DNA sequence: ATGCATGCATGCGCATGCATGC
DNA sequence: GCATGCATGCGCATGCATGCAT
């Protein structure tokens, strides 16, 4: 065991004594955060390595506690660096100013979020190997995003106004479901025993963006004869709208369970994305077949280009397609009937959060503003060929079937 | 509904014709208010029968040794095969030696060699071919009779499915699978379907059937002698 | 008193170092390997103490607890430093149980509270879940910490102060549930199967997968009726596993392998090819090709991420009764991961993994196909001609790059399919017509043949001497009876013992290699990674150029398969396999010459007028 | 202490996709 | 070139069992 006051003081002095980068970065960050010119601050654990490394291990073992400690330390440090009022203040800032002018939960007055970035010395793990030993620790995972949910608000602190008094009641939320209050716990109502009833307020309450996403293992890390496993990641704060389906990402986060069995999930902190005619030097010849690929990659000024290669077997057409798929930033590769029909166009599926139906696109939708590669084109079905022709000539897909009536941009 | 306890379990395979002696009783699970859409029935208890009895619908060694020790066993066996049918002594002898059958042999390399005999008959209608097949089916300790295209409610070869409710691999016993070491008689050899025709090749050659589906790969054993009839 | 005596007996069992024991070395290895599970043979315990074995079999929980306590004490005595990490150790069991070897169909209540062994196939699996052991809570208001152990979740302090949970300080253990079904090969025909439920904890969670054949040893227990004023009197039975085994190496045979290699060298490949299958007469080139498949090539990966295939594919075509199915069955028996898939037995959905929408959760999951399971293995396809075109198109991707791409809206994946294929097919006319060209007889598209590496044509030539030799061999094999078996009854040295019938009087000058030694040598050779030399590269290139230019030097002979760029890779792969045949490091000239001879034999055939 | 919402099959009605047979 | 047989997802309602919040 160890007292948290000493470690809080150490964090406070660390946030103020890290000039060794020459400009004082943390001073500027705190100034921007105090003047409402910045809404997110990220802490480098590699930067902490200059100080005592025991703090790094403690954070890696009890990340949530130290995140809260950092948030409290930053909140306490904010008043010192303040110089001026808010230039342009919004509704929440108006409520904060009015409340200060006239105990309040810390997160209610707080308007910033803190996150941890994993140390470079910490080797990334595998989705298959994260187990009970990693519960509560800080981990780094590399994978591919497959499903993403829409952005929706989520309550943080609920504010209630009484029927017969001007007092405002505050209720923190730390559970997926919460029980609303009924009676007024205000001192005036308690003394008078009036029994007034509270009413929820949307304006006074605090909301944060919420998102769901799913990740899968890379095909290289899959063991012999097995199938890639999937993990679920929650996104909140400014980290929202970063990940998209089909992208290769690396996420640093915390492994936490949900309630004696339990279900696990990940809370994200940092998400990151992973002549000149020298395409595939491994292949001899085909000098005049490589400039066309370069022009296809560059594109025109609709200015799209479509290229087809017909050839006898054994001249290695597939390797060029694979190289093009790997080189392009947004690319999709199809082999044949394994991704026919529903694999292209789009389909309707249930939602994880809303519980309703939403449209998820196929390979063509994912390859929007990118390059798509098709192998064994002559073997495709008639419907797929018609869809490909529609994409080539019109650049939009039209779907009109039972339950689906949409026009997708491709 | 029937309830079996202790040693009475597994004594009956589904499909058997049984005569059961027991006690006619009713279920007792306390009391409960009538539920569901219909509440007309009042004071009705489900009934069942508690089963207590089930009936299913060394000296011979010397007799068999004496029968086999004679010098004229072959003629006696040949005459014993369908005495009602006139002629066809050679066919009767062939049917008898098919019924007795050969011997299977394994090898150190792990390969196996067939120990069963297969026969084919061609002829004009009215030559009493189906009668011989029925006699063989009745005489053999294990025997199946089919029409080439399976049967009324059973196929010629096995099939594998997965139950969506329980996620278990259910196999439907085919005509070839239902017989192990017996004789399978097949009339109308010409009208066989494509999949069955392909499978019977492996069934006759290696006496095994290999079935591979999503998440499963199995090799069932079918050690069946085949007696077939066909038309011109 | 009884528990203390059992613990004393268990402690006495382990101290065998002064009695030629091995368990002390096993414990030392476990400490070295950071493992906390020991496997003890039941047969040895029964030999040393029959009463303790009988008590353990007839009563599991108490005896297992006592044995775990004894193991804890023993590990403490050896190195108490290691015992600090883990609270308790776990026990594994092995051996022959006899009457307790019970199939899922024969499980009864007579085996309650006992230790049983079952063999089956896995059909249902569940997600890995954590389970709480200890909980730690902290009170920010009073700066006090509380501890709870589990074998009610506190939320408030004594003065109603809120409590904050410390997830990192808590202890969790893995948990999973699986289902085992009776194997269809043993279940009675026409009857529904029966299944058992198994619980896996700690390090045994990730040792099973659906569609796999396993053997599980564990205790059999009932589950008590849950809370209620009225009980039905029926309890559910669930197996608690202690050891799971995947049904399928020596120590001093390394000296034998080294001696045999350093002695024979060049003759190694010839002897291995000759002794492939005594039960089959002739077809030396086919045996050599099968041996090359068993050895295989070398997979190469480069900086740009490009992939080069290292597997070989062989297609055999010929008249009926030339022992092709026998060779396929022998390969199935010998190969470690061998899967037979006939023409119409499995469709494209069975050979290739598919997507199924799970009704329980609403998600979409992947179910592996036949080729997906056979990773780094062999797939045998009899009656290849009967296969539909679409299945061939699906198999084309695996034959090209050994990968499968699947995509259905909401999910997309790429699975590894690095396998090798044996195919057996019949001619379109039933029997191979000598006069007609091979193109008409085979009746296959050029792309499919090109994706194959080797094509073999076998003919049943009715030559009197060949017929005499074949009849001699067949009747010698048929007359053979295994030694130790009475006549008329119904139903490891490097070189096999000579037999008067299996080998013959003339063959006394030579001997065949034993199956087990052959398997070990094949595995060791497959481990080895050879390197290509500069001398062989120019020779191979020049011979490839000669082969391509042979179009003007083909005389009256025809070509079975077109010559493309894949033929050079086939040459290199066969050379690499032949280099793997004998334990070496570099590719030599004769190594490439053997592959060149094989290609010469396979690719060209004379046409009779 | 009691009546009800929910978890787990199962029938119903339907549309959609893959294979083939004339 | 197309209608049909054979899975399979989708959406839904209905019935049987049980477990406890007001
Ligand atoms: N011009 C070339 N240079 C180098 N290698 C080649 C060339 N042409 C073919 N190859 C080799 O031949 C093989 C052809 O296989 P693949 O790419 O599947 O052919 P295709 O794409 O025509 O089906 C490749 O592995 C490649 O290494
Ligand atoms: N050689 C024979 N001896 C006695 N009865 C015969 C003979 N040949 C034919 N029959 C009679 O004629 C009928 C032939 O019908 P069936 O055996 O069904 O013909 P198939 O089998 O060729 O269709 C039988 O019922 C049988 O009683
Ligand atoms: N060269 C041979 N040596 C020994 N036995 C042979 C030989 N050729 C054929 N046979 C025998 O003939 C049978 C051929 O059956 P099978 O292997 O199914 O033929 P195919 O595979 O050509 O259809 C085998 O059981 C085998 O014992
Ligand atoms: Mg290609
Ligand atoms: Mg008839
Ligand atoms: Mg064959
Ligand atoms: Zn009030």
């Amino acid at each position: 065991l160890k007292d948290y006051a000493l470690e809080k003081e150490k964090v406070k002095k660390f946030l103020q004594e890290f000039y060794q980068d020459k400009q004082f970065k943390y001073g500027n960050q705190l100034v921007r955060l105090a003047h409402r010119e910045q809404v997110a601050l990220y802490v480098d654990l590699d930067d902490v390595a200059e100080d005592d490394p025991e703090l790094v291990d403690s954070i890696c073992e009890n990340a949530r506690r130290y995140a809260k400690l950092f948030a409290d330390a930053v909140q306490e440090l904010l008043p010192q660096y303040k110089e001026r009022e808010v230039v342009n203040k919004d509704v929440l800032d108006v409520y904060i100013e009015h409340r200060l002018m006239m105990q309040y939960p810390a997160e209610l007055m707080r308007r910033f979020e803190l996150y941890f970035q994993g140390p470079s010395s910490n080797k990334p793990r595998v989705i298959r190997e994260v187990r009970a030993d990693s519960v509560g620790k800080l981990v780094t995972v590399r994978g591919i995003v497959t499903r993403v949910s829409e952005v929706k608000p989520k309550m943080v602190v609920a504010t209630y106004t009484c029927d017969q008094c001007g007092a405002e009641t505050y209720q923190p939320i730390q559970s997926p479901t919460f029980m609303p209050l009924i009676m007024c716990p205000s001192q005036e109502c308690q003394t008078n025993r009036s029994g007034g009833r509270l009413y929820l307020q949307t304006r006074g309450s605090r909301f944060i963006k919420f998102q769901e996403m799913k990740m899968q293992e890379h095909s290289d890390q899959v063991p012999v004869g097995n199938i890639p496993r999937s993990i679920t990641v929650l996104v909140e704060g400014e980290n929202t709208r970063i990940a998209q389906p089909g992208d290769h990402v690396s996420v640093t986060g915390i492994f936490l369970p949900i309630l004696l069995l339990s279900e696990t999930y990940l809370e994200a902190h940092r998400i990151v994305k992973m002549l000149a005619a020298s395409i595939a030097p491994e292949i001899y010849g085909h000098e005049d077949v490589k400039k066309a690929l370069l022009l296809l990659l560059v594109g025109g000024v609709r200015g799209n280009i479509n290229i087809c290669l017909m050839g006898d077997p054994g001249v290695a057409k597939s390797q060029l397609l694979s190289y093009i798929d790997r080189l392009a930033p947004r690319s999709q590769y199809t082999t044949g009937r394994g991704s026919s029909g529903v694999g292209l166009t789009a389909a309707v599926l249930r939602d994880s959060v809303s519980g309703e139906l939403t449209l998820e696109g196929g390979a063509l939708v994912l390859a929007d503003q990118g390059v798509c590669c098709i192998d064994e084109f002559d073997k495709m079905a008639e419907a797929d060929r018609t869809a490909i022709h529609e994409v080539m000539e019109q650049q939009t897909i039209s779907i009109a079937k039972a339950g689906i009536l949409t026009t997708l941009n491709a | 509904q029937l309830y079996c306890d202790r040693y009475l379990c597994d004594k009956v395979v589904p499909g058997n014709r049984v005569t059961i002696m027991g006690i006619y009783s009713i279920k007792k699970f306390g009391l409960t208010t009538s539920r569901g859409r219909d509440r007309v029935g009042v004071g009705i208890r489900s009934s069942y029968i508690r089963v207590l009895g089930i009936q299913v619908d060394p000296q011979e060694e010397e007799e068999f040794r004496r029968l086999a020790a004679l010098p004229n066993v072959y003629e006696v066996i040949s005459k014993s095969i369908a005495p009602s049918i006139f002629g066809g002594t050679d066919m009767k002898k062939a049917i008898a030696c098919l019924l007795f059958g050969g011997s299977r042999k394994r090898l150190p390399d792990g390969l196996t060699r067939r120990g069963d005999i297969n026969l084919l008959m061609l002829g004009d209608p009215g030559t009493a071919k189906s009668q011989l097949l029925k006699f063989v089916e009745k005489c053999s300790p294990i025997g199946v009779y089919t029409s080439g295209k399976g049967s009324s409610a059973a196929g010629l070869t096995a099939s594998v499915m997965r139950d969506p409710s329980s996620r278990n691999f259910i196999m439907e016993g085919g005509a070839m699978v239902l017989a192990d070491g017996g004789v399978v008689c097949i009339d109308e050899f010409d009208k066989m379907r494509e999949d069955d025709r392909v499978a019977i090749h492996e069934a006759m050659e290696q006496q095994t059937i290999s079935i591979a589906k999503a998440g499963i790969t199995t090799t069932l054993n079918s050690r069946c002698s085949v007696l077939a009839a066909a038309n011109s | 008193v009884e528990l203390r005596e059992a613990q004393r007996d268990y402690l006495d069992f382990l101290d065998d170092e002064e009695d030629q024991g091995i368990y002390q070395s096993k414990v030392r290895e476990l400490i070295s390997d950071n493992q906390y599970r020991l496997i003890v043979n039941v047969n040895d315990l029964r030999r040393k103490n029959e009463k303790r074995a009988n008590r353990l079999l007839n009563n599991a929980f108490e005896e297992l607890v006592a044995f775990q306590r004894a193991l804890k004490d023993f590990v403490a005595s050896i190195d108490a430093t290691y015992a600090k990490q883990y609270e308790e150790f776990y026990v594994g069991l092995e051996g022959s149980f006899g009457s307790k070897h019970v199939s899922p169909r024969t499980l009864t209540s007579c085996f309650l509270s006992c230790v049983v062994c079952v063999e089956g196939i896995v059909t249902k699996c569940s997600l890995v879940r954590p389970k709480v052991v200890r909980s730690v809570h902290y009170c920010p208001a009073t700066k006090k910490t509380i501890e709870r152990r589990y074998s009610v979740y506190p939320t408030k302090d004594e003065e109603n102060n809120p409590l904050e949970t410390e997830y990192g300080l808590s202890v969790y253990k893995d948990h999973q549930t699986i289902t085992i079904q009776e194997m269809p090969e043993k279940a009675p025909a026409g009857q529904l199967p029966r299944s058992v439920d198994v619980i896996l904890d700690d390090d045994l969670v990730d040792k099973a997968k659906p569609g796999d054949r396993v053997q599980v040893v564990g205790t059999y227990r009932c589950l008590p009726g849950k809370k209620g004023g009225y009980t039905s009197g029926t309890f559910r039975t669930v197996l608690i596993a202690c050891n799971v085994k995947q049904m399928s190496f020596s120590a001093e045979d390394i000296a034998k392998i080294k001696k045999f290699s350093k002695t024979r060298s060049k003759d190694i490949f010839d002897q291995l090819a000759k002794s492939l299958a005594p039960s089959i007469h002739g077809h030396d080139y086919v045996k050599k090709a099968i041996l090359c498949l068993l050895l295989g090539g070398v997979e190469r990966d480069l900086e740009n991420g490009s992939h080069i295939r290292g597997d070989i594919n062989i297609l055999l075509i010929g008249d009926p009764s030339v022992a092709k199915s026998q060779l396929l069955r022998y390969v199935l028996c010998t190969a470690p991961r061998a899967i037979p898939t006939t023409g119409r037995g499995s469709s494209g959905v069975g050979l290739t993994a598919a997507v199924t929408t799970d009704q329980e959760t609403g998600e979409r999951r992947l179910e592996a196909g036949a080729m997906v399971l056979a990773d780094r293995g062999v797939v045998c396809i009899d009656e290849f001609d009967k296969m539909s075109d679409m299945d061939r198109t699906a198999i084309h991707e695996v034959m090209e790059q050994g990968r499968v791409t699947i995509a259905k809206a909401g999910i997309h994946a790429r699975l590894n399919a690095r396998c090798s294929v044996l195919a057996a097919a019949n001619p379109v006319y039933g029997r191979y017509d000598q006069y007609k060209t091979p193109m008409e007889n085979i009746g296959l598209q050029d792309s499919l043949l090109s994706r194959f590496d080797l094509l073999f044509i076998m003919l049943d030539q009715m030559d009197p001497e060949q017929d005499r030799e074949i009849s001699d061999h067949v009747l010698r094999m048929h007359r053979y009876r295994a030694p130790g078996e009475q006549d008329g009854d119904a139903m490891t040295q490097i070189y096999e013992k000579h037999d008067n019938l299996l080998h013959g009087t003339k063959k006394k000058k030579e001997k065949m290699v034993s199956a087990a030694f052959m398997k070990k040598y094949i595995h060791v050779a497959k481990i080895i990674k050879p390197v290509l030399t500069q001398e062989s590269a120019t020779y191979i290139a020049e011979e490839y150029s000669r082969l391509r230019s042979q179009d003007s030097m083909s005389s009256d002979t025809a070509r079975t398969s077109p010559v493309t760029a894949r033929t050079l890779e086939t040459l290199i792969r066969l050379a690499t396999a032949h280099a793997k045949a004998r334990m070496s490091k570099t590719v030599d000239l004769q190594d490439a010459e053997e592959a060149v001879e094989l290609v010469q034999y396979a690719y060209f055939k004379k046409v009779l007028e």
